């Protein structure tokens, strides 16, 4: 477990927690090992666009399914 | 074509779990151990064993002899047995698998009320319009049809969600047949929906129209053989 270290990680954690119904997600947790699946990945991508006006391609979420990676991608855009 | 289903009327016991773990690769074992939720572990486990059991029976191999790989989008295959095309899907209490001599896709998803936002954002305009045409009485159910039908296609093709959901359109007609709009060009494909459980939508996508009429149920005991 790695606690979030910045605002984008914490927010993405809040998004993931709400989508997955699980509490206290670390930033190295694999989305698909902690209850994630395709339908919930879509909901994750929808809420990233609503929050940050950033288009999260699904292939990116599948390729690097951690908050740290996703925060990186979201921040740089 | 064969379609097998596993209904999880109860969780796997610790014995069963450990016995199922016997059939799989070290890597797959560590993967099952990394699941936060037990049921996700059990679904993945059962799917692996389902493929091992069906293909081992067909080629007269032992279950544990089978070696899996994946192609670039994560679609599982058996490099030694390239004629043995298969696909798995799991959701809730269902683990289902399809098997054919050509590439095949399958999907099942538990229905849960949901907004149309995902359809608006990701599906083709045609599908979104079809969805809006349904009465509130039916829109959740039609969304899960669209979802499972489309996913059966992208899983057949092998790219999964790397293939944009708005690049093709599917339609479930009132008579029960599914049509697909593809740039064909594209090889023939066919989608059939299956009603195996009222709380779930399921579909299969195959290279030909010779689908079984019903699915074959498989018990834990059969799989533990
Ligand atoms: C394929 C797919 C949509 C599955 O979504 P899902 O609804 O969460 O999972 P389902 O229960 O329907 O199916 C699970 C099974 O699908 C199979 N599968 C995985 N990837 C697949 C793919 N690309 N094509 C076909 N089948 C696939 C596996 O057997 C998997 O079982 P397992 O995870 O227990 O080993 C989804 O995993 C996907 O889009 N994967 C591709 C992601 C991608 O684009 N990666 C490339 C990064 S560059
Ligand atoms: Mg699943
Ligand atoms: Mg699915």
């Amino acid at each position: 477990y790695v606690a979030p270290t910045n605002a984008v990680e914490s927010k993405l954690a809040e998004i993931w927690e709400r989508v997955l119904g699980v509490s206290g997600i670390g930033i190295l947790d694999n989305f698909f090992q902690i209850g994630g699946h395709a339908l919930k990945a879509m909901a994750v991508a929808a809420q990233v666009h609503r929050e940050y006006q950033v288009e999260l391609p699904l292939k990116v979420l599948f390729a690097q399914p951690t908050i740290k990676a996703l925060a990186q991608y979201v921040a740089t855009r | 074509m064969k379609i097998y289903g596993i209904y999880m009327d109860r969780p796997l016991s610790q014995e069963e779990n450990e016995r199922f773990m016997t059939f799989i690769s070290p890597e797959k074992r560590e993967k099952c151990r990394r699941f936060y939720h037990k049921e996700d572990a059990h679904r993945t486990l059962l799917g692996d064993v389902l493929v091992r059991s069906v293909i081992s029976r067909q080629y007269q191999l032992d279950k544990s002899d089978i070696r899996f790989s994946t192609q670039e989008y994560g679609k599982p295959c058996i490099p030694d047995l390239p004629d043995a095309h298969f696909n798995i899907s799991h959701s809730g209490r269902w683990v289902i698998g399809a098997f054919d001599s050509q590439p095949i896709g399958i999907d099942i998803e538990k229905t849960k009320p949901i907004s149309l936002e995902i359809a608006k954002r990701f599906f083709s305009k045609t599908e979104y319009s079809d969805l809006l045409a349904k009465d509130k009485d039916e829109q959740t159910d039609y969304f899960y049809h669209l979802w499972s039908m489309k996913e059966s296609f992208i899983k057949q093709e092998g790219k999964g969600l790397s293939l944009p959901l708005d690049s093709f359109s599917v339609r479930l007609h009132q008579d029960g047949q599914v049509s697909i709009e593809l740039p064909d060009s594209h090889s023939p494909c066919y989608i059939k929906t299956y009603e195996v459980d009222p709380g779930y939508k399921m579909a299969v996508c195959a290279a030909h129209p010779d689908f079984p009429e019903d699915i074959t149920m498989v018990s834990y005991e059969e799989l533990l053989r």
